Order: structure tokens, then sequence, then C-alpha cells
């Protein structure tokens, strides 16, 4: 398949980024796209094979370099605020029909930010079914927040007994922002759990909300006497509750 | 541009089929794609077509061209939740290596429930004292009813959610709102929004 890391990123301002792509179907045409949240693909540079390199309709402060078939590295250069969006590598094989299909990788979703002391992991907490809730529906409704967090760069999931699920599961599409009229404001999340009301009344049951935290890493500079922000796991859990 | 879609933006019911529109000025013109984008993801190709085909379909998704116009349309049959998403027109000027893509702006698609039943309600829910807050949950609420974001930065309010139940064929709608603050009760945290006249208040 396609590929592409990291996925997440944070970074300072000024500072030299590269892009990671790789391609294991033997395709030729590859492609690099930027595209901010809720807008358009703009394509910014593309290759034909091994030593091809173009760029797109879109200049930018980036270059890109095909040395082999399999690699297709994006660099950014001077970090400024601007490259924050989503960066989305592609190829393209002849799929059959004489026509070609254009495959997409997974994406990195980049922040770039003035100072990285703006960076926090998030809070979670996990809130337990009302009682009024539990005899008006017999069902019951979990809610797990997630706040302070910056950048946006979070993965929330629901584990009952040791096992992930979907069922019954909404996280908000979109996060909050703390304090909007900030440039680096933090955000919080929310997620709802519903399960029947025999369920949760099973002190048996185990419910945790996880938060996967992507932040700077252990090899990243930290002079801010603060717990380093790294990636890490912040998780809340609750009980069923037999009453 | 020169791939334009219509409509911006539209929301429907599950059950529902929609029809979503591309108009073209690419010239030469080989082929045209429909993409759907998912949140957080990259495109995936639904459908390509070539400058004498009509119509392309992949499962519920239809798709119909008229090269000669400059037109294609996206019709979703019998839309369901996973529908919802960001769907890219995407024309190619040429058939081989050399032609290039061009990108329409994409039309968001959201996908609410049909809730025939609704049964309105704000509930407080409890543990924690794990965080100073107090959090509410607006629920059970048909897809009419419009969930409005708060302008207190002590009480935050997310917009509405559609959980599904698979095993019971249940979907429910939500909102959640809290505030740290004391002045904060679940009576009146969703004031600025219009609940229905019947919402239960424990």
């Amino acid at each position: 398949d396609i590929y592409q890391t990291p996925r997440y990123l944070v970074i300072g301002t000024g500072k030299k980024i590269t892009l990671e792509c790789s391609q294991t179907m033997g395709h030729d045409k590859m492609y690099w796209y930027q595209q901010d949240p809720g807008m358009e693909l703009h394509l910014i540079h593309y290759s034909y094979g091994v030593n091809s390199t173009e760029k797109g309709d879109l200049s930018s402060e980036s270059t890109v370099s095909r040395i082999r078939t399999e690699h297709f590295p994006l660099t950014l250069e001077s970090a400024r605020p601007s490259h924050t969006s989503q960066y989305l590598c592609a190829s393209s094989g002849l799929r059959d029909r004489g026509l070609y299909e254009q495959y997409f990788g997974p994406g990195t979703r980049l922040t770039v930010t003035e100072d990285l002391k703006n960076v926090f992991p998030p809070e979670v907490a996990v809130f337990e079914p009302s009682e009024a809730e539990i005899s008006h529906t017999q069902k019951a409704t979990l809610v797990c927040l997630a706040t302070g967090f910056y950048p946006d760069h979070v993965e929330l999931s629901w584990w009952v007994n040791g096992k992930e699920v979907h069922s019954g599961v909404c996280t908000d599409p979109q996060p909050l922002k703390e304090q909007p009229a900030l440039n680096d404001s933090r955000y919080a999340l929310s997620s709802r759990l519903r399960v029947s009301a025999t369920f949760w009344q099973n002190p048996r049951n185990h419910f945790r909300c996880q938060v996967q935290f992507y932040g700077l890493s252990e090899n990243d500079e930290w002079t801010q006497d603060r717990a380093k922000p790294v990636t890490q796991i912040v998780s809340a859990e609750a009980w069923g509750r037999a009453d | 541009n020169q791939v334009e879609q219509s409509p911006q933006s539209l929301i429907i019911l599950e059950g529902k089929n929609c029809t979503l529109q591309c108009n073209y000025t690419v010239s030469p013109f080989s082929n045209l794609r429909w993409y759907k984008q998912d949140t957080g993801r990259g495109p995936v190709s639904l459908t390509i077509m070539t400058f004498s085909e009509n119509t392309k379909s992949n499962g519920r998704y239809t798709a119909t061209l008229d090269a000669d116009t400059k037109q294609s349309s996206l019709h979703i049959t019998a839309s369901q939740l996973s529908d919802s998403a960001s769907y890219i027109c995407v024309v190619s000027d040429r058939g081989s290596t050399l032609g290039r893509l061009y990108f329409g702006r994409g039309t968001q698609l959201t996908v609410w429930p049909d809730i025939q039943n609704p049964d309105p309600a704000v509930y407080q829910l409890r543990d924690s004292k794990s965080s100073d807050k107090s959090v509410c949950l607006f629920t059970d609420f048909d897809s009419q009813t419009n969930v409005s974001q708060s302008k207190d930065s002590d009480v935050y309010i997310t917009d509405k959610c559609v959980l599904d139940m698979r095993s019971m064929d249940f979907k429910s709608n939500s909102a959640v709102a809290w505030s740290n603050k004391s002045d904060f009760a679940c009576a009146n945290a969703f004031n600025n929004s219009i609940i229905p006249e019947d919402t239960f208040f424990p």
C-alpha cells in the first residue's frame, strides 16, 4: 500500500521539516497535496518516476526528491504558521481499462506554533449515567471529556472489558477551543458511549475512555521546567454500578 | 476554478436519496471522477468515467456524465450515517501519464438519523469530582433540533452527534454542555438553544 510518516507533527517555527511518503504498488506517478481543513486540495509537487521532480499550481516553501520509485519525501523549509494543515501523498498506477486510479495516503496533520511552550496534553474525565436517564429510557450514557490540549492532535477511543467498542459511540467531529480569541487556544473534545441499563448495572463491566495525544518527542528540546508534553496516553475509567 | 461543485453543503436524514452536481470548463477532457473524503482522512476514488460513458455505479453511488454540456451528477441511494463526508469532483484533461488533475472544492454532506420517536431530555451526569465540572447531556431530540454553541468561555457546548446502538436498532442525537464555574446548572445550560417545549428536565 501507500504510507505516510509522521501522522501528526507539532513543531516550533523556523525549523526544518521532512514528511515521508512510501508506496509499494510499483507506481510511477506520485503527488503531494496540501489541504487546509474544510478546504480544497492544492497540488504542490509531483513525480513521473525515478528522477522526475516538478512543481504544482501552488508554489510553497517546499521541495521533494524522487531518488527511488518507492520513496517520495517532502521538505518544508523554515517552519511558518501557514504550514498548519494536512499534507496528502498520492500515487497513481494503471488499475486497468487504460485508466490511472489515484491512491491516497493517511496524511500528515501538521501544526506550526510560535512557541512549543504552548503544547499541553489533555485531561480526561468520564461521567456516569444519570439515574433519571436509566429509569426513563432503560439506557445509560457515559460521557468522556478531553480538555486543555494543544495542539488538536488527538484520537479518542472507548474500551469495554478491555476490548475496543464502536457501537453506541459518537465523538465530536471537531473539537472546541477553550478560549477562541487566542492563536494557540487549547482544545476540548467530548464523546458519548451508550449502553443498556442492565449492562451498566453490572459492576463487573469495565469502561475506559482513552485519548492518544500526539505531541513532542523525547529528542525534542525542552527548557520549560514542566513535564515535556510528549506523545502519551491519557485515560479515565468507570465501573458498572449495581444501584 | 475550472471545476465547480453544487451545492456547497447539504444536510439530509438517513433513508433519503440525494444528488451532487459538478460542472467543468476543463478543455480538452479525458475523464471525470468522484472522490469521497471522510473527516481527517484521504479521499477514496468512487468512480471514473470517460467522455463517451453516461453513467458509472459503485454500490449505492451512481455517477452521471454529459460531456456535451460539461456536467456530472453523483446520485446517492438510501443514504446512511457513514455517507457523511466531503465529495470531490475531479477532472483530467488527458488520458495518460501526462494529464493533469483538476479538483473541485468538494461538497460537504451530513446525514442525520430519522428519529420517529423523539424523547428530548437534559440529564446531569455525575462521577468524577475528578473534574471541578458539571456535565449536562441534552439527548434524544429529533434531528431538526439545532444545537447552538454558547458564548461563554466558561460555558462549553458541543455540536450534536449521532450515536448508533447497532444491536438494538436504535439511534440517538446528543449534545454535551459543561462549565467549571458554579453559576452553572443544566436547567439553563442549553438556554441559548431552542430545545423542544416537552423537554424532560429531571
